[PDB]
C-alpha cells in the first residue's frame, strides 16, 4: 500500500509531473514509460495492469494520463479515487496549457498537491480493465 | 609578442605592470573566433605536442583547467526538441566540427560523419555551431528519476567551545535575512539539526505553538525521529522557521557539553537526506571526539620540525561516497580554535563535490575580522545559483587521454564526474597524455559537458568547447606554454604528491619541473635563458613554495597547510594565482591614467608592483590584492595627507587597531582609493574584505609573509631562486 | 455475640479472621479444615483515631521488638512494662518518666489497639507522579484522554514532582517547561533499556529535569497535555499502530528507578491498544489475525502471552523492588494485554481500570475519584508500605495472598508450608488506599497473640507506622471443637478459601480442591447420621459457606471460558484487594425488588425471583443492573420507575471502579447479565449431591 505517481501526455509520453520516495524505484519508473510509450487514442480509458507483488493503476482523460504504483493488496477502489482526484485538480490548474508545452515535466510545481492528496489515501485511520502488464509491454 | 629568449638573471623585473593575460591559440582567425573562453577553459599547452616523446622532452604537464559552471553574462539557451550528438562518442555538436555534405558534418572528436537529422534547419548558422558555451535542455531520457526539488539541511555544533565562538548567531542572522533569496521555487525544503553529545532534531508544524527539539541519545545507532516536519516546506513554514532562528542562539548560553559527536550527527544528517538529497552545510568548531568518527589530538608542528597530512581514518571519506551516491553534498564550516584534524574531516567535502570554508580562532568579539569574512562568504554561498544531482564528463579528441582528475568529487566510471551539488565557484584540473600520435589531425578539441537539475527543476547540459592546434617542434611547444595554467596544474599534482609520499617529494617535484623544462629548453637552443613564455615560471614555482600549502620552515600549523591545499584542489586558476602571487599596487598617490570610461566615474590604474620589500616606502600606503583579501599596508612614514584625507586619522599612532574597512570622507583622495577598491572587488563575486590592520607594528604583518622575493630565515630569495637553477640547469 | 465480635473487630481492627477460637493441641492443628486466616485491612478508616505524635515504645529485645500494646502488662510502681510476645520486661522511656495510673498512654487501652504513630524522619520526600501516555488512539478518545489528565494535574500537592512521557512507535521522554523550545528525548520503541543505559544517555528539596515541582510546572505541563497529538506515523490499510508499550513502562520504571529509588511515586500508564511491537508485545501488526482468547492459549495458538508476560513480570519485579506504583488505565474496543501487564499493578499497589473508550463517564469518573481527598484535602493514598506480622510463639505465618512482595525475611514466625507470597514475616505494599486487604494464612505450631505494624509513606510525606495488635482465646482442652465451631465466620472463611482456589487458577483441578474442602467441611462440623441425606443440617454459624461455595465455583473468577483474558485478569485483580463485604458482593451479587406490593427488599439470586410486575436491582460489584419484567416493561408509577435509578446512584459513587449502569428489561439483549447470575445445574442439585457426599464416607 505504497507510492510511484505520474503524470504524463498521452500522445508523446512527456511527464507533466510526478512523486517519488524511496526511504526499485530503477524498474517500475521504466515500465511506467514504457505504458506512457504504448498508450495511444485506441487504449482503455481506465485500466489495471498487474506486475506480481505490484499493481498499476491509470485513468485518461484529456490526453492526459495519471498513472498510480502501489503493492496489489492497496485497494483498487481507493487508487482510481486518487486518480480521480488528481485530474480534477490539475485538469482544472493546467488542463488546457498541456497539448502546448514540450519540456519535461513543465509542471513540477504540482509535486506539492500529488503528496498533500497522497497522504489522504495511505493512512487507514484518516479514511475499469485487469491485465498483466507484462502482457501490454 | 615575442619570440625572444630571455635572460632571468638580467631583466630581475620581468613581471609586467598590466595583468596577465591568457595566452592566444596560434589558430586560424575564424576559429579562434569562436574558441572558448578561457576564463572557463584552458590548457597548459596551447599548442598541443604531436607525439608523446616531443611531451616528454618539453618536460612541461600538458592538461586543462576547467570553470564550468563560472556566473555568465549572456548563455545562449537551445531548447531543440533532439540533442544532436555523434553516434559514436556522444560528442555535442560543437562550433569546430568540419560541416562537409551540407546534410553530413564529421566529428571533431572521433572523425565518425553523422548525419543532420531535418530538425537542424543552412545547417551551419545553427546556435550550436555558434558558440561554445552553450546550455541545452536536457530530454525525457538524461535523468534517472524527476528533478529532486531544493533541499538546504543546515547542522551546527552547540559544543561549550562552539557557544564560545558565537557563531551560532551570525549564522542564523545570515539565514535570516536571506531566507527569500535561496535558490529554489515552490519546491524548496529546508531543515535544521543541532549536536554536541547528542543529535537534536527540529520537527516544524503549524498546529504547534513551537518548534520541537528531538534528541536521539543512540550514539551507535542512529535514526529518524519523526516522518513528516523535520525537512519542511520553506514556502508554506516561513514563519516557522523564522522563529526558530531568532530562537536557536539563545537555546545553549549555558552549555556544559564539552565533547562532540560529529560522527553520529552527519549519519543523522545523511539519513535525513537520503530520501532526495541537496546540499547540507556543516558548521563544527571543534575536534571530533565522540562516538565513530572521533580523532585523536595532534600536536602542532613548529619552525624547527622538519618535513616528516593523510587522513587519520577513512570514516569521513566513506560518509562523502555515500552522500554522492544519494546525491547529498555536503560543505564543511570549520571555525575551530585548536587542531581539528582538517586531513580527515575535509573528505566529507572531497569526495561529495562540496567545499571546506575555514575560520581559524573564530570568535565574535575577539576575532572581527573573521567575523566579517564569515559574514560575506556565507552571504555568497547562500545567494549563489546552484545545480543539483549532476554529473560532468570531459571528452577530448582521439589520440588525448585523461589520466587523471583534481577537484571535489567521485569519479565513477573513466572520464566521468558525480556532482551531488554543482556551484559556481569550484575550480576543476584534469591531466592528460598523447597515447596515440597525432600524425593524422592538425587540430584537437576538448568538450566539457555538465548534466544537472536547476533550482527550478529544470534538466539542463552545459556543454563547453576548446579547440587547440598540435605542433611537431620543441620550440612550438614552448611558444604555446601558459605559465599560469602550468602552475596551477603543477600545485594539484604537489598535493597529490604530498597524500602520496612526503612535503618533501612535493616540494622537489615542483623544483625540479622548472629545471626539467628549463634544461630541455637549453638542449635546444652562459645566463638563465628562457623563452618569453616562461619568464614568469620560477617566480611562480617559487611563490609556490612559499604558499601555505608547500612552505617549511615556518611556523604554520596544520589545518593551515590542508586548508591551503583544499583550495588548491577547489579553486579556479585566477584565485589560485591571486592567493600564490597577490596584486601589490602603491595606493596613496593615484591619479588619473585611470580607466575612466566608466561614464561618472574615474577608477585609477596603478601599476602591478612585485612581491618584494625592496618596492615598498614608509613614506606611502600600499594595497595587496590576495583575491580572498585586500590587505593596506601603511607606511610609518606616511604622507599626513593620506592619512586625514584617506584614513580619516591625524597622525600614524592613532590609525585604529583592528581596522575593518576604510571610511568613505568627502576628499577627491578618498573618492579615488574607493573607486579603485570597488573596481577590484567588482571582478569577483566573492565580496573580499579589506582590513587596513597592517600597521608597522599591529603583529599582523602576514602582509609581508606574501613577499616572496626576499630571502627569510627558513627560505630562498627570488635571485638566490634563480641562482640555484642555472646551477642545475647546466650541471 | 459471636455476631457484635465480628461486626466490633472489623471495626475496630480491619481484621475478619477464618476462626476466632483457635486450636489448643497439635491434634487439632493439624486437623483445621479451613486454615486460621485473617482478612487484614492495614488503613481501615474509623472515628477520628488520634494521631500519636510520639515514636512508639518497642520492646527491648533484638529478636522481638514488638510495640507497646493493650496486651502488654504494666506495672505503673516500678516504671516497667514486661513484653507480651517474648516476656522480656522492658523499662520506659524518659519522655514516659510522668507516667501515672489515672493519666497512662494511648496505645495500652483496649481501645487503641490498632493506633496510628506519626514519626520524624527529617525531610520528607515530595509526591512523584509520572504519566506515561499512549498516542495510538481515536481523536476523541485522546482528547478526553488529555482532559482527563490535565484534572490530575490540578489536584496534585503543590510540593510533588511529575514526568511526562508519551510514545507510539518511538518512546518520548519530556524534559519539562524548557520555555520556549519545548524538547524529549526520543528512543525506538523496539530494544529494550536497563536503568543505567538510562541514565546515562539522559544524564533544599530535589527535582531532575524531567520531574519538576507541580507549583513551579503546571503551567508548562497544562499547555503541552493540551497539544499532546496522536502518533504521527501513518498506519497502513489492514494493520495496526506501532504501539511501543513494553519499552514506554520500561524507560518509565527506569528512569524513577535511577533517579528517585525507594519513595513514593506513581507511574500512571494510559493505553489504547495492545502492544504491538517490542518486547512485551501482545499480538501483530496484521489486523487478519485477532488477539489471543482462552480458546486460543488453550490450543496453544499465541505465541506472544509468555515472552510478553514474562517481560512486564521483570518490569513489576523491578518497580516493586524500588518501591514505585504501577497504574493501568486501558480503554479500547479490542482487547489490550491485561493478561501479560498484571502483575505491574498487583505485586505493585498499582490500579487497573478498564473501559470501551477514554470518552465516557465511565473513564473520566473513575479516573477521578484516583485523586479523592479526605477531611484534611489529602489523597486517600500511602506508598512504600512495610507490613510486619508479630507472632505468639506458637504462631507461624504461612503466607499472604494480595497487593503485596516478600521481602524475604527469615525468622521463627515463617512456616515451613508457605502459601502465596510465603516464607517471610515482611511484606512489601508500594501502594494502598483505606481498602487494601491482605489475606495472611497462619499455622499453628491461654491467649494468642497477633501484630500487624504498617510503616508506609504518606499523602502529606510524612512517615507512619499502623499498629493493630489482635488477641483469640485458645481453644479449652474439654471443649476443643466445639468452641471452633462457634467461633467460625463463614464469610471471612468463603472468601479466604477463594482467595486460595484465585491464587491456584491465575499461577496453574481448583473445583476438586474446592469442593474436597466443603465435603470435609460439611462432615467435622454438620449434623447427620451416616448414609442418610435427609438428615443433614449445618448450624446457624455454617449454613451459607455452602451457598457461597456453590455461587464461587460457578463464578467468572474460576470459570474463565465466556470471557477475554483481560476482563478476566481484570476482575481477579479486584477481588484480591478488597475487604469482606465487596468480595461478597462479587461472589454472590445482592439482588433488590421493586414493586407496588412493598417498599424495596432483597430477594433470592433464584429465577424465581424475576417476576413481571417487579423491577429487579442487582449489584454485581462490576456492574449496576435494572431489570423491568414484562408487564413494568411499559407519580405512583415514576416512583416505582426511579426507586431503583435512585438507590443506584448512591452506590454509583462511592465504589471506586465505577460499575457500569445497565437499563435492560425482558426480551432486550443485556438482560443476559441477570439470567447468568442468577438460579451441578442448580442449588438445589448442588446441594443434594454435596449431602449425598456429606452423610457417606469420609
Ligand atoms: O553518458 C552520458 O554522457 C550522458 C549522461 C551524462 C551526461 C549528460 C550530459 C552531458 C554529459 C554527460
Ligand atoms: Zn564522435
Ligand atoms: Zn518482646
Amino acid at each position: 500500500m505504497v507510492l510511484l505517481t505520474m503524470i504524463a501526455r498521452v500522445a508523446d509520453g512527456l511527464p507533466l509531473a510526478a512523486s517519488m520516495q524511496e526511504d526499485d524505484l530503477q524498474q517500475y519508473q521504466s515500465q511506467a514509460k514504457q505504458l506512457f510509450r504504448k498508450l495511444n487514442e485506441q487504449s482503455p480509458t481506465r485500466c489495471t495492469l498487474e506486475a506480481g507483488a505490484m499493481t498499476f493503476h491509470y485513468i485518461i482523460e484529456q490526453g492526459v494520463c495519471y498513472l498510480v504504483l502501489c503493492e496489489a493488496a492497496f485497494p483498487k477502489k481507493l487508487a482510481f479515487a486518487y486518480l480521480e482526484d488528481l485530474h480534477s485538480e490539475f485538469d482544472e490548474q493546467h488542463g488546457k496549457k498541456v497539448p502546448t508545452v514540450s519540456r519535461p515535466y513543465s509542471f513540477i510545481e504540482f509535486d506539492t498537491f500529488i503528496q498533500k492528496t497522497k497522504k489522504l489515501y495511505i493512512d487507514s485511520r484518516a479514511r475499469i480493465m485487469v491485465a498483466n502488464i507484462e502482457e501490454v509491454l | 609578442e615575442g619570440l625572444r629568449v630571455v635572460n632571468l638573471l638580467q631583466e630581475r623585473n620581468m613581471l609586467p605592470s598590466t595583468p596577465l593575460k591568457p595566452p592566444v591559440p596560434n589558430l586560424h582567425e575564424d576559429i579562434q573566433k569562436l574558441n572558448c573562453n578561457p576564463e572557463l577553459f584552458r590548457c597548459t599547452l596551447t599548442s598541443i605536442p604531436q607525439t608523446q616523446a616531443l611531451l616528454n622532452k618539453a618536460k612541461l604537464p600538458l592538461g586543462l583547467l576547467l570553470h564550468p559552471f563560472k556566473d555568465l553574462v549572456q548563455l545562449p539557451v537551445v531548447t531543440s526538441s533532439t540533442i544532436v550528438r555523434c553516434r559514436s562518442c556522444r560528442t555535442y555538436i560543437n562550433p569546430f566540427v568540419s560541416f562537409l555534405d551540407q546534410r553530413r558534418w564529421k566529428c571533431n572528436l572521433c572523425y565518425r560523419v553523422n548525419d543532420v537529422p531535418e530538425e537542424f534547419l543552412e545547417p551551419h548558422r545553427r546556435p550550436e555551431v555558434q558558440n561554445a558555451t552553450i546550455e541545452f535542455m536536457a530530454p525525457s531520457e538524461y535523468m534517472l528519476r524527476p528533478p529532486q526539488p531544493p533541499v538546504y539541511l543546515f547542522v551546527f555544533d552547540v559544543s561549550h567551545n562552539a557557544v564560545e565562538t558565537g557563531y551560532l548567531n551570525s549564522v542564523c542572522q545570515s539565514l535570516l535575512d536571506n531566507l527569500d533569496l535561496l535558490p529554489g521555487n515552490t519546491r524548496t525544503k529546508i531543515g535544521f539539526i543541532t549536536f554536541d553529545s547528542t543529535i537534536h532534531f527540529y520537527g516544524l508544524q503549524e498546529s504547534l505553538s513551537q518548534p520541537q527539539m528531538l534528541i536521539v541519545s543512540d550514539i551507535e545507532d542512529v535514526f529518524i525521529p519523526m516522518p513528516e516536519n523535520l525537512l519542511v516546506n520553506l514556502n508554506e513554514s516561513k514563519e516557522l522557521v523564522q522563529d526558530l532562528l531568532k530562537t536557536l542562539p539563545q537555546m545553549f548560553t549555558k552549555t556544559l557539553e564539552t565533547q562532540s559527536a560529529l560522527g553520529p550527527a552527519l549519519q543523522a544528517a545523511f539519513k535525513l537526506m537520503s530520501p532526495t538529497g541537496g546540499r547540507m552545510s556543516v558548521f563544527q568548531t571543534q575536534l571530533p571526539t565522540l562516538g565513530v568518527g572521533a580523532l585523536k589530538p595532534r600536536e602542532e608542528p613548529n619552525h624547527r620540525s622538519s618535513a616528516k597530512m593523510t587522513p587519520s581514518t577513512d570514516f569521513y571519506k566513506k560518509l562523502a561516497l555515500d552522500c554522492s551516491g544519494q546525491q547529498v553534498a555536503v560543505d564543511l564550516f570549520l571555525l575551530s580554535g585548536q587542531y581539528s584534524d582538517l586531513a580527515s574531516l575535509g573528505c566529507i567535502s572531497r569526495y561529495s563535490a562540496g567545499s571546506v570554508y575555514y575560520y581559524p580562532s573564530y570568535h565574535h568579539q575577539h576575532n572581527p575580522v573573521q567575523v566579517q569574512k564569515l559574514q560575506k562568504e556565507l552571504q555568497r554561498y547562500l545567494t549563489r545559483k546552484i545545480g543539483f544531482e549532476a554529473v560532468m564528463r570531459i571528452r577530448c579528441t582521439k589520440g588525448l587521454s585523461i589520466h587523471t582528475f583534481h577537484g571535489n568529487f567521485f569519479v565513477r566510471s573513466t572520464d566521468l564526474l558525480s556532482l551531488p551539488n554543482v556551484n559556481p565557484d569550484a575550480g576543476y584540473a584534469v591531466q592528460m597524455s598523447v597515447e596515440e600520435s597525432l600524425t593524422d589531425t592538425q587540430l584537437v578539441s576538448f568538450q566539457s559537458a555538465l548534466l544537472y537539475t536547476s533550482s527550478k527543476g529544470e534538466r539542463r547540459i552545459r556543454v563547453h568547447t576548446l579547440c587547440l592546434p598540435v605542433v611537431s617542434t620543441l620550440n612550438d611547444v614552448f611558444l604555446g606554454a601558459d605559465v599560469q595554467a602550468i602552475s596551477g596544474l603543477l600545485a594539484n599534482m604537489a598535493v597529490d604528491r604530498s597524500m602520496t609520499a612526503s612535503l618533501s617529494d612535493a616540494r622537489d617535484a615542483l623544483v625540479n619541473a622548472v629545471i626539467d623544462s628549463l634544461s630541455a629548453y637549453r638542449s635546444s637552443v652562459p645566463g638563465l635563458m628562457v623563452p618569453f613564455s616562461l619568464r614568469l615560471f620560477p617566480l611562480f614555482v617559487l611563490a609556490l613554495l612559499k604558499q601555505k600549502s608547500f612552505q617549511t620552515g615556518t611556523n604554520a600549523r596544520l589545518d593551515e597547510r590542508i586548508f591551503a591545499m583544499c583550495q588548491v584542489k577547489n579553486q579556479p586558476l585566477v584565485y589560485l594565482m591571486l592567493t600564490t602571487h597577490p596584486s601589490l599596487y602603491r595606493v596613496d598617490n593615484l591619479s588619473d591614467e585611470g580607466a575612466l570610461n566608466i561614464s561618472d566615474r574615474t577608477i585609477p590604474q596603478p601599476p602591478i608592483l612585485q612581491l618584494s620589500v625592496e618596492k615598498l616606502s614608509r613614506d606611502g600606503a600600499f594595497l595587496m590584492d590576495a583575491g580572498s583579501v585586500l590587505m593596506l599596508w601603511v607606511g610609518k612614514n606616511c604622507t599626513q595627507n593620506f592619512l586625514s584625507q584617506v584614513l580619516g586619522v591625524q597622525n600614524y599612532a592613532s590609525i585604529p587597531q583592528p581596522m575593518t574597512d576604510l571610511p568613505e570622507l568627502d576628499t577627491p583622495e578618498s573618492a579615488r582609493i574607493i573607486a579603485f577598491i570597488s573596481w577590484l572587488r567588482e571582478q569577483r563575486p566573492f565580496f573580499p574584505i579589506l582590513y587596513v590592520i597592517a600597521d608597522e607594528s599591529p603583529m599582523k604583518a602576514n602582509f609581508l609573509q606574501n613577499m616572496i622575493e626576499d630571502r627569510t630565515e627558513s627560505a630562498l630569495s627570488y635571485y638566490e631562486f634563480l641562482l640555484h637553477i642555472q646551477q642545475q640547469v647546466n650541471k | 455475640t459471636y455476631l457484635e465480635f465480628i461486626q466490633q473487630n472489623e471495626e475496630r481492627d480491619g481484621v475478619r479472621f477464618s476462626w476466632n477460637v483457635w486450636p489448643s493441641s497439635r491434634l487439632e492443628a493439624t486437623r483445621m479444615v479451613v486454615p486460621v486466616a485473617a482478612l487484614f485491612t492495614p488503613l481501615k478508616e474509623r472515628p477520628d483515631l488520634p494521631p500519636i505524635q510520639y515514636e512508639p515504645v518497642l520492646c527491648s529485645r533484638t529478636t522481638c521488638r514488638a510495640v507497646l500494646n493493650p496486651l502488654c502488662q504494666v506495672d505503673y510502681r516500678a516504671k516497667l512494662w514486661a513484653c507480651n510476645f517474648c516476656y522480656q520486661r522492658n523499662q520506659f522511656p524518659p519522655s514516659y518518666a510522668g507516667i501515672s495510673e489515672l493519666n497512662q498512654p494511648a496505645e495500652l487501652l483496649p481501645q487503641f489497639s490498632s493506633i496510628e504513630y506519626v514519626v520524624l524522619r527529617g525531610p520528607q520526600m515530595p509526591l512523584i507522579f509520572l504519566y506515561v501516555v499512549d498516542t495510538c488512539m481515536e481523536d476523541e478518545d485522546l482528547q478526553a484522554l488529555k482532559e482527563s489528565m490535565q484534572m490530575s494535574l490540578s489536584l496534585l500537592p503543590p510540593t510533588a514532582l511529575v514526568g511526562l512521557i508519551t510514545f507510539g512507535r518511538m518512546v518520548q521522554v519530556h524534559e519539562l517547561g524548557c520555555e520556549g523550545i519545548s524538547k524529549s528525548y526520543v528512543f525506538r520503541g523496539t530494544k529494550d533499556l536497563s536503568a543505567k543505559q538510562l541514565q546515562e544517555m539522559l544524564g533544599p528539596p530535589p527535582s531532575n529535569r524531567f520531574l519538576q515541582p507541580v507549583q513551579k510546572i503546571d503551567m508548562n505541563l497544562t499547555d503541552l497535555l493540551g497539544e499532546l497529538q496522536r502518533d504521527p506515523w501513518p498506519v497502513p490499510q489492514g494493520k495496526r499502530p506501532l504501539r511501543s508499550s513494553g519499552v514506554a513502562l520500561s524507560i518509565a520504571v527506569g528512569l524513577l528507578e535511577c533517579t528517585f529509588p525507594n519513595t513514593g511515586a506513581r507511574i500512571m500508564m494510559f493505553i489504547g491498544g495492545p502492544a504491538t511491537q517490542g518486547p512485551g508485545m501482545v499480538v501483530g501488526d496484521e489486523l487478519k489475525t485477532p488477539i489471543r482468547s482462552w480458546h486460543d492459549i488453550d490450543k496453544d495458538n499465541a505465541k506472544y502471552v509468555k515472552k510478553g508476560t514474562k517481560h512486564f513480570e521483570a518490569l513489576a519485579n523491578r518497580a516493586a523492588t524500588t518501591g514505585h506504583v504501577i497504574d493501568i488505565y486501558a480503554c479500547a474496543l479490542d482487547q489490550t494485554g491485561l493478561l501479560e501487564m498484571k502483575c505491574c499493578p498487583n505485586l505493585t499497589g498499582g490500579y487497573m481500570v478498564m473501559g470501551d473508550s477514554f470518552n465516557t463517564s465511565l473513564f473520566k469518573q473513575t479516573f477521578q475519584r484516583v485523586f479523592t481527598k479526605d477531611m484534611h484535602g489529602q489523597f486517600k493514598m500511602g506508598f512504600g508500605g512495610t507490613l510486619e506480622i508479630k507472632t505468639s510463639r506458637e504462631i507461624k505465618i504461612s503466607g499472604a495472598i494480595g497487593p503485596c512482595v516478600s521481602l524475604n525475611s527469615k525468622g521463627p514466625c515463617v512456616s515451613e508450608n508457605e502459601i502465596g507470597t510465603g516464607g517471610t514475616c515482611q511484606w512489601k505494599i508500594c501502594g494502598l488506599s483505606p481498602t487494601t486487604t491482605l489475606a495472611i494464612y497462619f499455622e499453628v505450631v491461654g491467649r494468642g497473640a497477633i501484630q500487624f505494624v504498617t510503616q508506609y509513606q504518606h499523602s502529606s510525606g510524612q512517615r507512619r507506622i499502623r499498629v493493630t495488635t489482635i488477641a483469640r482465646n485458645w481453644a479449652d482442652a474439654q471443649t476443643q471443637i466445639q468452641n471452633i465451631a462457634a467461633s467460625f465466620d463463614q464469610e471471612a472463611a468463603a472468601i479466604l478459601m477463594a482467595r486460595l482456589a484465585i491464587y491456584r487458577a491465575e499461577t496453574e483441578d481448583v473445583l476438586r480442591w474446592l469442593d474436597r474442602q466443603l465435603i470435609r467441611l460439611c462432615q467435622k462440623f454438620g449434623e447427620y447420621h451416616k448414609d442418610d441425606p435427609s438428615s443433614f443440617r449445618f448450624s446457624e454459624t455454617f449454613s451459607l459457606y455452602p451457598q457461597f461455595m456453590f455461587h464461587l465455583r460457578r463464578s467468572s473468577f474460576l470459570q474463565v471460558f465466556n470471557n477475554s483474558p483481560d476482563e478476566s485478569s481484570y476482575y481477579r485483580h479486584h477481588f484480591m484487594r478488597q475487604d469482606l463485604t465487596q468480595s461478597l458482593i462479587m461472589i454472590q451479587p445482592i439482588l433488590y425488588a421493586y414493586s407496588f406490593s412493598g417498599p424495596p427488599e432483597p430477594v433470592l439470586l433464584d429465577s424465581s425471583s424475576i417476576l413481571a410486575d417487579r423491577i429487579l436491582l442487582m449489584d454485581t460489584f462490576f456492574q449496576i443492573l435494572i431489570y423491568h419484567g414484562e408487564t413494568i416493561a411499559q407519580e405512583n408509577f415514576r416512583h416505582l420507575l426511579q426507586a431503583p435509578v435512585d438507590d443506584a446512584q448512591e452506590i454509583l459513587h462511592s465504589r471506586f471502579p465505577m460499575p457500569r449502569y445497565i437499563d435492560t428489561e425482558h426480551g432486550g439483549s443485556q438482560a443476559r447479565f441477570l439470567l447468568s447470575k442468577v438460579n451441578d445445574v442448580s442449588l438445589q442439585v448442588f446441594m443434594d449431591h454435596l449431602k449425598k457426599l456429606a452423610v457417606s464416607s469420609a
